[PDB]
């Protein structure tokens, strides 16, 4: 039986370090007319817009490349006891995954 | 001597300005509500804020 502490040490999330400026691949699980809901393995799902080039091949289950900036968008405003989360993540599109 | 026998050029422009001002005044109200100048109307912002309210208590 592997102790839980050992699992965190070798987990890919811990090996990433800071989430800012990290090249992480993700998979699309929901498609709107202009918004691509991408899951990159983090806690939440980042949202990006379809690029004007090769936009027809961004379908469900397609793998894309992301540049994570904040793992979870969250800020504190005055008069708020607890921070108001956005339940999303911030990322940008660098293209499609090169199979 | 208050005769428009030679003021025709000025009289027409005064009518043109009145029509021009009338057109802009009777159309500004309707379009400005949804034009939004790039910023959402007050009704949309109120709904957006209600989805992510502020927490003074607890």
């Amino acid at each position: 039986v592997e102790s839980f502490a050992s699992m965190l040490r070798h987990s890919p999330l811990t090996q990433m370090g800071p989430a800012k400026n990290k090249l992480v691949i993700g998979q699309i699980f929901h498609i709107v007319e202009d918004d691509l809901y991408i899951d990159f393995g983090g806690k939440f799902h980042c949202v990006c817009k379809r690029p004007e080039v090769d936009g027809e091949k961004y379908q469900k289950g397609t793998r894309v490349r992301l540049r994570l900036l904040d793992l979870e968008l969250t800020s504190r405003f005055l008069g708020a006891t607890t921070d108001t989360t956005i339940l999303e993540a911030d990322a940008v599109l660098l293209g499609l995954q090169e199979s | 001597e208050f005769r428009d026998e030679a003021c025709r050029k000025e009289i027409q422009d005064f009518f043109d300005c009145a029509s021009r001002a009338e057109a802009a005044r009777k159309m500004r109200s309707i379009q400005e509500n949804l034009g939004e100048l790039g910023s959402l109307p007050p009704k949309k912002l109120n709904k957006l804020l209600h989805r992510f309210p502020n927490k003074p208590h607890v």
